[PDB]
This record gives C-alpha cells, structure tokens and sequence, in this order.
C-alpha cells in the first residue's frame, strides 16, 4: 500500500472517500 | 367535578376484579373451605390491584351474613369497610410511619379484643419502607399472633423485606391486564360514565397503558380533559403524540433512504426542545442494533416496542444487512469523535453527512 | 453434640428434650420449620414464656443475663432465643456467648439461628461447653438434584397428586427459593380442591413465572432456542431485573463453555463434564452449545461480556438490555456481523 | 522499621536545615517502598521533639524522649487509614486540624505525620489545604508518597520535595547476597524486578512470591511454543495479578529487546525463555501483547469490584486470537 | 446597581419575546374562560417559565378580573411583583424533595384563599421531587378544589412520570433566536442610555446560547469592563474571541500549503496573547462551517456575512475530503492538546502536521 | 514564627500585584463611580491572586476614609483586615462548612448590622465545595442581599458550580502568568531580599512554574535553602534536570538510526544516574518540534540553541516530517501512558520499542 497510507493508518485517522456524491446539494467543485 | 374513573371505580366485589383469576379463586377457595393464614403478602407491578383485592378480602372476612368470597355489600360493616370508617379495620402506611415508636404504639392495639368484628384486620401498606426496628416489632408479633387478628401487607419490592417475614406469610404475585381486558373495563367505565367514546381511542389507550389499569385511567382522564368531556380518535391520538416525540425513528429512516432534506428538518425540530445529542445517538445506535438483531431473527423484537413494531419490521425486511452494518460503524465512529468536536449539533451533523454521503476506508 | 437433618428433628423431640438446640444454614424456610416445631414441643412440655434477640455489636447483654439469673413468681420455663450475625460471632461475641453459656438453667431453654460455623467459629470455648448437652440441625437448600425428592414429598404430606412433567415444571420454575414452591403449592391446592394437580394445571400457573430467574433464559441460550432466549430476555426486561446478575450467571456459564471448548479438543465432553462435576440435566445443554458453536463464537461472546462488564462497572449504562439480546443472538447459531460486537 | 545505611548522607542534610532554622513547614518525601523513608521521618521527629538536642540526635534522656519512646507525646501527631479501611477520611484531618490550634502540652515543636498521601480522599486534600499553607508556629508537617503526580496540585504545590534515590547496583546486590542466599543472578533480576530498590527483592525471596514466578516462567516456557496461553490462567488468576501481569511484561520487554538486540536484560537468570519468545514471536506480536497486558493490569489495580478471572481469561483469548495470521493488530491513540 | 436580569423581568404579556404560541394560547383560554386546573413548562433554561406563570397568577387573581391583560396597578398585581402575595404559594421542589413536606402543603389545600379568588400553586424545580412525592400529588392533582390551581415549571420534563404528565396542560418554551436577543439587548441598552455597537451586540448574542438570563449577564459584565459602555473591542476581551478574520486567514494560508504564512500568523497571535485553544475552536468551527455550506448553500448563517463570500470561495475550490481531512487532524491534534509540553508547541506541532500531510503540496520529500 | 516567602510577600495593594490588569482596571472603575455589585465571582487556575484580590477589595470598601481603589493601608481597619482579625469581614472555608446547616445559621444573621465598618462582608473560599443544598438556601438571599452586606466568592473550578449561582453574580476571570512574568517578579523579590541569583537559575524556576506563581516562589523558596542561602545555576540544575539537553539529543538521534544497543545503553545510563523520565519525555518532545519547525523555514531555529546546530540541521534535513510527527505522536501516547504503566522506565522503554519500529 501506498507509503502515506500506512502512516495514516498507524497514526489512527481513517481516511473518508464518497460514496453517493448526488446526495451532497451544492456547488462543491471536487473536480478541477 | 365528575370525580376520577381510578377513584369512583374501585373494584367493590370480586367480579369487577379484571384478571387475577389465579388469586382471586384461590382466595374463595380458601374462605369457603375455611382455610385462612395469619399472614398475606401481594406482590406486583404499580396499579395491579394488589390494594384493592385487600380491601375486598378484608370486607369478605367481616362481613355480618359470614366469611363468604361474595360479600354482600349491604350491611353495616360492609358499609362501613368502604367508606373506610370501620373500627376493626386498621390501614396502615408504612412510608408514612417507619421508626419504631410510630409502630409500636398500632402493634401494641392487639391485646384488645376486637369491637364489632370476627376478626381484627391490619393492612399495611408499603411494608418495604419499614426501619429494621419495625421489622423486628413485627417479627415479635407476628411469631405468637393472636387467634383473632389477621396481616395484610402489599409492597412492589418484596426483596427488601427479611426473609424471616417472607416465610411467615403466604404471598400471591399479580401479573398485568393484558390489553382486551384493559379495554373492555375502560369501554364499561365510560359507558357507566356517560362519556362518548370510540373503539379505536381506548384500543390506543389500551396499548399505551402497557399492562397497567391505574395508567389506563389515567389516561382516559387525560384525554377526557384534552378532549373536553369527550374521548375520542383524535384527541387520544393528538395526547400520544405529544408523548411520543419520534425524531430518532424519523431520522433513522431519512437517512437509509438518503433524503438530506428530512435530516436538517429533524434535526432542526430536535434541537426546538431540549435533547442530548449523545442520547440522540445512543437510540439511534439501539434502533439499528434492534433492525440487525430482528433480521438475524425475527423474533428479536419483543412487546416492548409494540408502538413502532410496523416500522421496524418494515425496516428490518427492506434495508440490507450491508447497510445496516455501516451505518452502525459509522454511527459508533461518530459517537467516538463526538467529544473533541467544536459542539455536540455540528458533530451530530457531520456523521449524518458522512453516514449519508460519505464511506470509510478500512486498511488493507 | 447430636447432629440431625429437620425430618429427624421431629423424632428426636418426641424422644425427648435437650437444654440447648443450634439451628445453623442458609434455608429460611427450613430454620423456621425447625423453630415452629421447638416451640411447640416446649410450649406442650410447659413453655409458656419465650424470648428473643438479636446479635449485634450493639448488644445489651446485661438483660440477658438479667433474665438468665432472675427467677419468675408463676411464668417460669423460660425460652430464649438469639440470632447470629451473618458473617459470625467474633472474639467478644465468643466470649459473651461462653459467659451465657456458663449461665444456663433447667428451665431456660436455649435455641441459636445462624448461618453455618466454619472451624474457626466450631472450635470455640462456648461451642465445646455445649458439645455433651446440644443437638443441632443443619438445614441448606438442597441441590437441584435433590429437589424434585423434598418437592414430591413436600406434596406428598400435603396430601396432593403432581405428575412427572409438573414435578419438573415446579422445579424449573423455582430452583433455588423453596419458599416460592412452597407458596405455589399451597395456592394450587387451594385452586383445586381435589387435589389433582395435572401439568396443565401447574402450566396455567406458570403464566406468572415473576422475576428472579435469568437461568431461565441462559438455559435458553444453552440450548439454541433463539425465540425463546429472545422472550425470556424481554421478559426480564419488563420485569426490571438486575442486568449483573443476568451477566454474572451467563459469565460465569460462559467461563466454563470456553474451558470446556478449549480443552476438548483432546478429550470428549462428557468426560470434561465428569471431571467439572457437572450436572447431567446442564450437561445436556451446555453440550448443545459446545456442539453448536465454534471457537470463534465463544470467543466474540467473551469479548462483548467483558466490554458490557467493564462498562457496567465503570460507566453503570442502562443500555445493557440492547447488548444482552446482541449477546444472546451472537450465543445463537446466528451469524452475526461482528460490527456491533465491536470488533 | 530498619534504618538502612545509605539514609545517612540524606539525613545530614536535612537535620542541618533544622539546626540552622531554614526548614520548611512542609515536607514531601518521595522514594519508593522500602527505602525506610519511615525511618528518616521518625528520627526527624525525635530530633525535633527532644527538649534537649545535641549533636544531630536527641538525648534520649530528657522528658519528651521518654514520651516518644512510649509512644504516649502529646504534641505528636499520625494520620493513618483505620485497620479495616484503605483510606483517610476527612474526619482524621477536621479533628487534628482543629487540635493544633491551641498550645502545646509541653511548650514545644508540634509534629504531624501523614502515613501516605495518595490514600488521602478529595475532601480530606482540599480541606487540609489552607491548614498547609498557613500553620501555626512551631508545626511541622511530614508526608510520603510513591507518584507526587498522583496528589492534588494545590496540596502539591505547598510542599518542598525531597527525593531519596536507591543505592548503587552492586551494593544492593551485595547487601541482598548477606542477607538471603540465592544465584546471583537470582538477585540480580529481583533487584531490578523492582527498579533497583532494596527490601522489595528481599520481600520476593522471602515470601512464595518467587516460587509463583518460577511456576510462571514454567507455564510460559510450555505455552509459547504450542501456543496455547490459556493455559496462562491458572498461573495468573490469584490475588496478586498485578505483579505477575508485570512480570510477565518484563519477560516480553526482555525478549523484545533481545530481539532489538540489546546487552541488558532485566530477566537476566531466564536466557532461554526470552530468547524462545524471541525467536517464536514477531516483535509486533510482542508489542501487541506486551500492551494488551499493561493495559489489564491497569484496569485491574484502577477498576473496583472487577471480576479478575474474567479478564484474565479475555486478555488471554485476544493473545490467542492475535497469533493467528491476518489479524488486525491494535494501535495506541489518544 | 440593580442586576438587569432582574430589573427587566416581565410585567405584562406585551413584554414578553417570543413564545407566540403559548400566549396565544393562555390568552384564548383567558377570554373562553376555559382554565384548566394544572399546567406543566418545559424548556431551555431562562426562557421565561417562571415569568409566564407569574404572568398567569397576576391575570388569573386580578382585582379587576379574569382577562388575558393584567392591569399591573391593582394591589394583587404589585404584591405578585414584589412577591409578597398570600393567595400564591410559591414552592421551591429542589429543596423541599421530601414526602412529608408534600403531604403537609396538601393537607391545606382545602382551605379557600385569604383575598383572592383562587389559590394558585407555583412549583418551581419540580423534576427534584422523590417518587413518593409525585404519587402523592396524583389524587390531588386531578381532583383540585374549585379554588386551587396548579402550574409547573422544569427543565428536564422527561423524568416525570407518564402519570403526573397526563394530569396538565404541556407547554414547550423554545429556544430564542439570536435575532431575538440582539434586539431585546438594543431596546434594553436604549432605554439605559448606554452607548454600543452592532458588533458587540451581535458576538454577545451569539455568545449567549438561547437563554436571555446568559446573554444579559454577559452584557452587565462588558458594561463593567467597558467602562460604562459597550465596545467591540470590550466585549471581545471579556469573551476572549480572536479575530474571525485571523481565523479565516489561518485556514487559508493552511490551505495553500505555504507554512510561512502559518507562522507569520502564529507569531502575530502570540504578540498579542491569543488563547491557542480558542484557535483552534475557531478553525474546527469554520471548517465544519465550511463543510455545511458544501452540503446546503442555505447552511451559512447572516451573522458570517462579512465573510459569506470569502468562505464561498472554498466551498467552490476545496474538496470535501480535504476539508474531512483538516477537521480530522484539528480533532486530533486537539486531543493531544493537554499532554503537549506547551500548548503553543502543540499548536504549532498539530498545524505541521496537517501541512506535511497536505493532499496537493506536501512538504518537500528529503534526498 | 519564620514564615515562608508566599506568607510574607502577600501583596498588600493594588499596585503590589503582577498581571490581571483588566481586573483590577474593571474593579477601580467601578469603585470610581460608585457602580457597585452585590456579588463578585473569581476564576482561574491556582496561585494567581484570587484571595489576595478580594482581600484589597475587602480593604477599599471598609477603608476609614471612603470607599477608593486605593486603601490608606494605615487606619484601623485596615491594619486588622491585613492581620486577618476584623470582625465585619467573615471569612468562610466552604471545603470543611459544606453543611447546610451552616450555610442557613450564617444566613440567619445577616439581618443585623454590620458592628464597625459600613459594609458587613463575606468571603467563602473553595465555594465549589459547597453541598447542593448550600447552593439553593444561598440563591435567594444572594438575589436579595441587604444594603450593608457584600457577598465576595473565589473558586477554581467554576464549572461545578451552578448556573444560576453563575448568573447572579459579576465573574472575573484570571488569566494564568507568562514566564517572563514569572521571571520578573522572582528578580524583584530577590533583589528586595538581597539574594544572589542569576539569570539561568531565574528562567528554569519560572519554566517549571508551569504559570503558578505560588510554585515559583516555593521552587525559589526551597532552592534558596538548599543552596546555602544563594540561588546558583548549579543548585537549580542539581534539584532539576537539565542534564538531559545532551542527553536528549543523543536518545533521539539513536532513535531515528533504529539503533537498539544504543538506545538501551543510554537509557540504562540514564536509569544509574537516576535522571526524571518526565523531564526527559519533555526535552525530546521539544526537540522533535523543533526539528519538525526548522525544515519549514531554517531561521526558525533559536539563536540560544547555537551548540548543536551541526546535528540539528542534518537530522532535519535527513528525516522527511511525517517521520518526526510519527516519532511526536510515539512520544505524546508514551507520556500519557507513564503514570499508568508499572514502572516509569518500563513505559518509556515501551514507548521507545514502538518508536523503532518506524523504519523500513
Ligand atoms: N385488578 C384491577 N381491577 C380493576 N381496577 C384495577 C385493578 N388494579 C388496579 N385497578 C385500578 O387502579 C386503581 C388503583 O389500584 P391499586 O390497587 O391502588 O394499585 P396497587 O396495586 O395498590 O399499586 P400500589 O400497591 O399502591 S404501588 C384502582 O382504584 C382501580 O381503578
Ligand atoms: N421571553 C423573555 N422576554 C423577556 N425577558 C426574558 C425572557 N426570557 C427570559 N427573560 C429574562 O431572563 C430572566 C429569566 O428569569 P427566570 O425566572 O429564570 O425564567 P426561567 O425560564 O424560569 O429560568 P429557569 O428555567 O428557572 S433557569 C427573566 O427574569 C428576564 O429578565
Ligand atoms: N497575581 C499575583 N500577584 C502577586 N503575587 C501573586 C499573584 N498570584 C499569586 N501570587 C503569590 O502566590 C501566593 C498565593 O496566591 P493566592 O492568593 O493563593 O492565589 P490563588 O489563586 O488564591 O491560589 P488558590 O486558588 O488559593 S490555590 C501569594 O501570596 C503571592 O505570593
Ligand atoms: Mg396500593
Ligand atoms: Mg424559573
Ligand atoms: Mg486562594
Ligand atoms: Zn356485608
Ligand atoms: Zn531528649
Ligand atoms: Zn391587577
Ligand atoms: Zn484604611
């Protein structure tokens, strides 16, 4: 896995991905 | 006035007793047969009738025709038992009256014979709340009682008593009404009461007393206030619904059917009223526990939550376990963070935002 | 120093009547049997005076021994009557006890209730000056094994019919507190007069089953009944009994599931269950949970125990019904998502 | 109540603070059991209390000598839990609060001794504040403590600290030699076992408490290599828990280290049960382990009332479950 | 000299602020001339329960009638101002918790009032009362006397029991707005004279909850600090606020990956004391701030206006998972707060954390 | 008879106390124009004047002359209020009258009149031990409080308090001194003692201060008695640490090299000279923090740290920051675990082994 990852990982933080973007109501621009 | 259903329906005889019957017949069983103990003892829930059914037991024993299960309610004694102002009929409140200089003085009533009855009746009442030097008072009594003295004691926490006095009496256990024959006294009672009702009001009422008559009548008078002077679908429906504040259910269902819309409305109307959120989260992290289980199994759900039984079986049938199992991890994360975050409705937001829209990675 | 069981007591009154009586163990209802008997072979032997007291720091021993010295006009045939503390007598309470011991008379008649002495309260200076002149009568709860025996002849000298199935059904219903069994026969008699008591009948009285018995639904659990571990928990939970004991039992049924699981490996279960000392009657289910679940379960179900006790007794939540019945389900063949277990 | 030799050099100073009038109303005395911090505060107290001072030692001749020896001076002062308690109430400190405001019987130097400050309640610390921070003349006030941080930090802050260090290595280690006959290192690892202090070793080897820990290092020789720690349970289910818990930390410590690669060991008298966890265990296994263990052992000293075979038999279940392959191991976080 | 919380206690029901419904309610009831005989207030603290039934008691025992508009002159309505009114029993259920005390006020209930036409019972803190006490008070309750009337007042109504709850009216206070209390704070200060300022006025309603009580002590205690008036600059030293606009600056310069800023910002705080803690409440606020306004463009509130746009900006430009990512990381490092060797090391620590982890510039790798 | 330095430079006007400008700014204000409250809340951490405050503001309301901010300090009252014997000033111990009882007697008795001053004023310290009951047999006298009474409360937990306590009453809240605060005043005193000191010796008793002036002065207190009367670098550093600063920087680059042998020789060094693991756990944390705050900007290193640059500067330069911020994070959970581990060493050499791991 990637190097940042794991670091994450033994630092506890959990990383959060979308999973149904259609339900966020707004302008929110995550592409670029 | 109309006076209080509770109040102007005392059960009088042993037939407007509702349920009971394993008592009540053993009760004239042992009267006809003549087989009477020193000491009684009813246990049970809140309004259960367990002071009532000592009252008819002691009016039975005294009554002027005999020691009969059916009293005839006529005589002097009778008469004089229902008003309460008989003689040989003592009512003791044990709450009210705990050291032992209060007891001692009604204990030491015994050595006189009694007036105008068989037998000299003493009902206490809340027995539990006794000092441990009333409880030995009562043990001294109670080890060489007099032929002509009778004890009636009615409590809600037999186990507070010593097991000294336990084994010296006979106790009888009362269970819950049910929900037929609480309905079908509540439709008796307004009827005699010549206030308009509807099958579906006391169904509802029936339901929401939970086993308990006296919650029953309570109800029904609550409605009768909200209803003025009337019971009906609506004002009993209105009066639950005041007591029912179902925000957790509706957000739980909001967002397994992701509508952020119906979220923010719920929780808006949430924090109108004074809630913790953490609370909030706890009922939601049970509600979904309660879906998981019922789907393990349907016999999960008992008749506890007979109010949201249509909801949760809905729920349970339709949501996958997948989603059910995140929305738990997500929801015992949320509750985990819940403390650092900058305040308890923006972290409660945030979790429902990710729960909604957002999903973890897990390593590897 | 005479020993006897309470049906013997009866005998050794009618053969006659000793200066002093202990009634030592941890059955109310057979103490008070005991007691009931004495008093009334004293009081037809002549005992019309009785007294009683309670041991306790807190002791005026000086009108004991008031009454030990003092004689009486008319009233004499003196019966007195002391009540030990549940943990035991101590030092000043030997010696207090020795003091009334050497103060004894004729006509005073002494009887000692208490829970049973160990060897450090029997070898003692007022327990030996007894030794030639007491009898005592040890009364404790008999084991379920012994149960349906004291059950079928309590029934018997009742003058009452119980079938196999109602003797076992009052058993299963009233394990361990034989003054409830006792109550409930005699309420059943008096529902019946003839005195007939099919398993039907006792099933009707069964519909109360009040509280106080979680064995119940660990036994549910034992034996995979899901529906029914899931109604007796509810049950329970109507009824507001204490979620430590319902833990305490299933922990303590858990602790031995786990060893006999682990080292069965190598050896069969009925052995396992010989050298544990079990009970048939349990071994039964609990094999049915050894043969049911895997070492995975067992294992999970330990980890949620632990995690509900430790919170139970840092945190004292009130939500520990919700994880009883997750428990209960994970004790079941259910899968389970392993997510509520917190793992 | 032995007065060890190396309480010496400590003592001569702080008597001469005393013959100089530079001491302070309240001293705090950290060291660890068995360091006879008892002993220093009792002999401060007869220095103190003798009408007749000379040199750095009392009398031992003159009225209030006399007195201490027979334990019955009246300007004298101890606070300590009841037999059957485990704490200090605050009644304790009320009652001697308000007994030292009026004089002294015998017109001298009022001393107090608290036995141990971390067996004070809340209450009993607050209330005993503004009694510390203004005494009366003449009132000296002696406490002792294994973790200063563990007491309040208003009370802490009104207390000059004195720390008392354990001797050198050999000479505990010759000291315990005269004492007890065992392998040296037999003494050895029992000296550091309980962080180089002496007595706390001696207690060990005169007790059983070294035949349990053998019996432990047997059962963990047999479990490691087949691999079942159950077994453990028996071993470590007794009243004294904690301190086989910390032994057998130390052993995954030493193994761990070992592993690292390291020339000192505190299991120096077991080489081949370390090196066999070693060998069998990788060192994020061990870790893994050694902190589910200290983890338990702190719930147990903290938790009251917690059922301790349960625990047990929990911890050694998640080891076992840990061994397996592909099992998510736990990481410390806030 | 007076305290303000008091002084401007409601007189009339034209002075209360907000509760529309309640009012209308007790005013229809007033007029129909349909009273109940027990009514039960549930609602955030200081919201005006207390107020109300007294409200209530004036207009139910005034000298002139039964109406929905006390007069407030007659000699019943000022003696329920100053308190000394002998026909209202006014009971304080935290202190008084004990079965006895209940049974010895119910004992007198009987009795007909010593002037007025009812006697009106005030239960202030009636969630103390023991178990026994609230089944002592059923059979009374629902069977008052002619004369007797019953109003509760709580704040935890939950932990009464179902059966005293269905002997009352219920009537749930809300929480005011924070419109609300900045214009009741302007009218109070305009009619004392004292000078203020929007802003002020504004942070202090914002730092008062919903509760006027808090809002007004706050605004006794800034007057005191200020110096005989009310300043921005006062009000943000008695409440400690930094700056928003720093705040914002910081996230910013968090966000473009350039430490320097950072530490330029770090340093300007520290020239002037600023509460690091508080900083960092600040940042976690904005960034769930920030987060809302990507899930609702409505979620952004007036009083951020002079910022709206700004924080517009990012809501266009930075991912939702980079803003989960800061919040994340401000948490943590806010956790870890109490156990760094100082809490500007841990600031700084937690904020080189957070830009080393950067999604889109982490800092430079070493050779 | 001899009184330590906290009991004798009790400050004795408002102008002999150090910081809580706003305070005492806010309290002559309202002195000034007669604008007085009924009740006064202090809040804060401990040892930073609460008591000593409202003894002036006790002092300025019964002054002979009038009520001012600045107390004659030479009339009679005020001579007996420093002595701690007027009779129209009660002070109350609320940690050892937590007793309802108590609280309704004294409230009994407000009715009289106050005997020599104008203003019968009271004083309950550590308020937040006050029983419940306490609490609500107060709000009502509190609320209303007679014309000739003052009703003055310092507390250091205010948050167990209850709101309605809060809301009655004009809180002020005392802001924690800054080192070089800390160090000024300790100058101050000495050199109106007459006490040798240099400037070292002064900032390690200000930085283990820990914003508590009550234990600066008793650090000071107990240096200056272990040092034969004199306050030297050398005798700080010897009832300190210190010793570490080197120590330190070697412990942490064996840590970054993965190098076990050494790490465990220098910790069992450590362990024989019988060094505080705390202070050791700090150092390295700093340490860290500094290396992490170099390799952003390289002027951001201390000028004062000008001995170890050489080896500061690699370490920075070799490591990339999220291995210093996993080695900080290590050594935060290590510090937070100390206490609760069997042994001090035993839970630093845990959180040392967890740190090795950190390299491939
Ligand atoms: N079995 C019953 N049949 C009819 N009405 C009942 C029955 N049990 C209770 N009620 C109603 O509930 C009222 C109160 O019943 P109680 O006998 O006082 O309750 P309870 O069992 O005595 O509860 P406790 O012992 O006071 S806690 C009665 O006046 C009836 O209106
Ligand atoms: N709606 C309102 N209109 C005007 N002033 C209000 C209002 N609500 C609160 N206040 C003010 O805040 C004070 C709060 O008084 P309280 O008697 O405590 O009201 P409360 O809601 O009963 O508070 P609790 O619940 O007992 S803490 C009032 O005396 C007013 O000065
Ligand atoms: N602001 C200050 N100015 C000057 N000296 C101070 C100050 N704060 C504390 N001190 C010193 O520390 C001693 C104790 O201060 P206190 O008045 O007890 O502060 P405190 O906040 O009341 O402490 P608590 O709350 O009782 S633990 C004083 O006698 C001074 O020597
Ligand atoms: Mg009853
Ligand atoms: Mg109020
Ligand atoms: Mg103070
Ligand atoms: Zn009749
Ligand atoms: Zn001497
Ligand atoms: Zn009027
Ligand atoms: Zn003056």
């Amino acid at each position: 896995t990637s190097r940042r990852d794991w670091q994450l990982q033994q630092l506890g933080i959990t990383q959060w991905s979308l999973r149904r973007p259609g339900a966020l109501q707004g302008e929110i621009a995550i592409a670029i | 006035s109309y006076q209080v259903l509770a109040r102007k329906w005392r059960p009088q005889t042993f037939a407007d007793v509702v349920g009971q019957e394993h008592v009540l017949t053993a009760l004239a069983n042992g009267l006809s047969l003549g087989r009477i103990h020193h000491a009684y003892l009813f246990s049970g829930t809140r309004g259960v009738g367990k002071t009532s059914i000592a009252r008819l037991l002691a009016k039975g024993l005294n009554c002027e025709t005999g020691i009969t299960a059916t009293p005839c309610g006529v005589c002097d004694n009778c008469r004089e038992i229902e008003q309460g102002r008989f003689v040989d009929l003592i009512e003791i409140d044990a709450a009210s009256r705990t050291k032992v200089e209060d007891t001692r003085d009604l204990l030491d009533n015994v050595q006189y014979a009694p007036a105008r009855g068989r037998f000299k009746v003493y009902l206490i009442d809340e027995v539990h709340m006794l000092s441990r030097h009333s409880f030995n008072a009562l043990l001294k009594t109670l080890e060489e009682p007099p032929e002509h003295v009778k004890f009636l004691l009615a409590t809600t926490d037999p186990q507070k008593l010593p097991v000294t006095i336990l084994s010296r009496c006979l106790q009888f256990h009362l269970k819950a009404l049910d929900v037929e024959q609480i309905r079908h006294q509540l439709e008796h009672i307004l009827n005699e009461e010549h206030i308009a009702h509807e099958p579906r009001a006391l169904q509802l009422l029936a339901r929401a007393a939970e086993g308990s008559l006296r919650d029953a009548l309570s109800l029904t008078d609550q409605a009768i206030a909200s209803g003025d002077g009337q019971v009906s679908t609506q004002a009993v429906s209105a009066m639950l619904g005041t007591l029912d504040d179902d925000q957790a259910l509706s957000l739980v269902e909001a967002m397994v059917e992701a509508n952020g819309e119906r979220v923010m409305a719920l929780i808006n109307e949430a924090a109108a009223r004074g809630i913790e959120w953490e609370a909030l989260l706890v009922e939601m992290l049970g509600l979904l526990h309660r879906i998981a289980m019922v789907q393990l199994s349907p016999a999960a759900l008992g008749n506890d939550m007979a109010a949201i039984e249509l909801r949760m079986r809905e729920l349970a049938r339709t949501i996958p376990p997948t989603d059910i199992q995140l929305y738990y991890q997500t929801l015992l994360i949320g509750r985990k963070e819940l403390p650092y975050a900058p305040d308890r409705r923006m972290g409660v937001e945030m979790t429902l935002l990710r729960a909604l829209a957002f999903h973890p990675r897990m390593p590897l | 120093m005479i020993r006897l069981y309470p049906e013997q007591l009866r005998a050794q009154l009618n053969e006659g009547l000793r200066a002093a009586y202990l009634l030592l163990g941890n059955d109310p209802l057979l103490l008070q049997e005991s007691q009931d008997a004495v008093r009334q072979v004293a009081a037809a032997q002549g005992f019309e005076e009785h007294h009683t007291f309670s041991i306790d720091p807190n002791t005026d021993w000086n009108a004991i021994f008031s009454l030990c010295q003092a004689m009486s006009l008319f009233a004499s045939r003196q019966t007195l009557l002391l009540l030990l503390p549940e943990n035991g007598p101590n030092a000043a309470i030997n010696e207090q006890l020795l003091t009334l011991t050497g103060l004894l008379h004729d006509d005073l008649l002494l009887i000692v209730r208490g829970n049973k002495l160990s060897k450090a309260q029997e070898n003692a200076a007022w327990f030996t000056a007894l030794a030639n002149r007491s009898v005592q009568v040890t009364c404790q709860t008999p084991e379920q094994a012994q149960l349906p025996r004291w059950v079928a002849a309590r029934a018997k000298q009742l003058n009452l019919e119980l079938d196999d199935a109602a003797n076992q059904v009052l058993c299963y219903c009233y394990e361990g507190n034989l003054l409830a069994l006792a109550q409930a026969l005699e309420r059943l008699s008096l529902l019946w007069p003839d005195g007939k008591l099919t398993l039907p009948r006792v099933e009707q009285a069964v519909n109360d089953a009040a509280h106080f018995t979680p064995f119940h639904w660990v036994d549910a659990l034992l034996m995979g009944k899901s529906k029914r571990a899931l109604h007796i928990l509810q049950q329970l939970r109507l009824e507001g009994s204490e979620p430590v004991i319902l833990l305490r039992t299933l922990q303590r049924e858990l602790l031995l599931l786990v060893n006999l699981k682990r080292q069965s490996a190598h050896t069969p279960l009925r052995a396992l269950f010989d050298k544990h000392r079990v009970w048939q009657n349990r071994r039964g289910m609990m094999g049915e949970a050894l043969n049911r679940l895997s070492q995975t379960q067992l294992r999970q179900a330990v980890q949620l125990l632990t995690r509900t006790e430790l919170t139970l007794k840092q945190d004292y939540g009130q939500s520990v019904w919700a994880e009883l019945e997750g428990l209960s389900l994970l004790l079941c063949h259910k899968p389970l998502a392993d997510v509520f277990i917190d793992g | 109540m032995r007065w060890y030799p190396w309480l010496r050099p400590d003592f001569e100073k702080l008597v001469a603070s005393y013959q100089a009038g530079r001491g302070h109303h309240a001293l705090l005395i950290q060291a660890l059991p068995g360091m006879g911090d008892d002993a220093l505060i009792y002999a401060l107290s007869r220095y103190l209390l003798c009408q007749q001072p000379q040199g750095h030692k009392s009398c031992g001749h003159c009225r209030g000598c006399q007195l201490m020896q027979a334990g019955t001076h009246p300007d004298y002062y101890t606070l300590a839990p009841e037999k059957g308690k485990n704490t200090l109430g605050v009644d304790a400190v009320r009652e001697v609060t308000e007994k030292l405001n009026e004089h002294a019987r015998l017109g001298g130097a009022k001393v107090v001794w608290v036995t141990d400050a971390a067996l004070l309640t809340d209450a009993a610390a607050n209330a005993l504040l503004k009694t510390l921070e203004e005494p009366p003349a003449e009132t000296w006030f002696f406490l002792a403590t294994r973790e200063p941080e563990r007491l309040l930090a208003t009370l802490r802050s009104r207390c000059r600290l004195h720390y008392l260090a354990p001797p050198p290595e050999q000479y505990a280690v010759t000291w315990l030699s005269r004492e007890v006959t065992m392998s040296q290192d037999a003494l050895l690892a029992a000296l550091r076992l309980s962080a180089g202090s002496p007595g706390a070793a001696l207690a060990l080897f005169q007790g059983d408490n070294w035949q349990a820990r053998e019996t432990l290092c047997q059962a963990l020789a047999y479990s490691v290599p087949s691999g079942d720690w159950y077994s453990l349970l028996a071993a470590l289910n007794h009243e004294q828990a904690p301190a086989r818990l910390h032994w057998l930390a130390t052993l995954l410590m030493d193994a761990l280290k070992r592993h690292h690669g390291a020339a000192q060991v505190t299991n120096v008298d077991v080489p081949g049960l370390v090196a066999e966890l070693a060998n069998h265990l990788s060192p994020s296994r061990l870790q893994a382990i050694l902190g589910d263990v200290c983890h338990i052992r702190e719930q147990l000293m903290s938790v009251t009332g917690i059922n301790r075979e349960l625990l047990i038999t929990d911890l050694l279940l998640r080891i076992e479950h840990y061994l397996q392959p592909g099992v998510v191991l736990p990481v410390p976080h806030l």
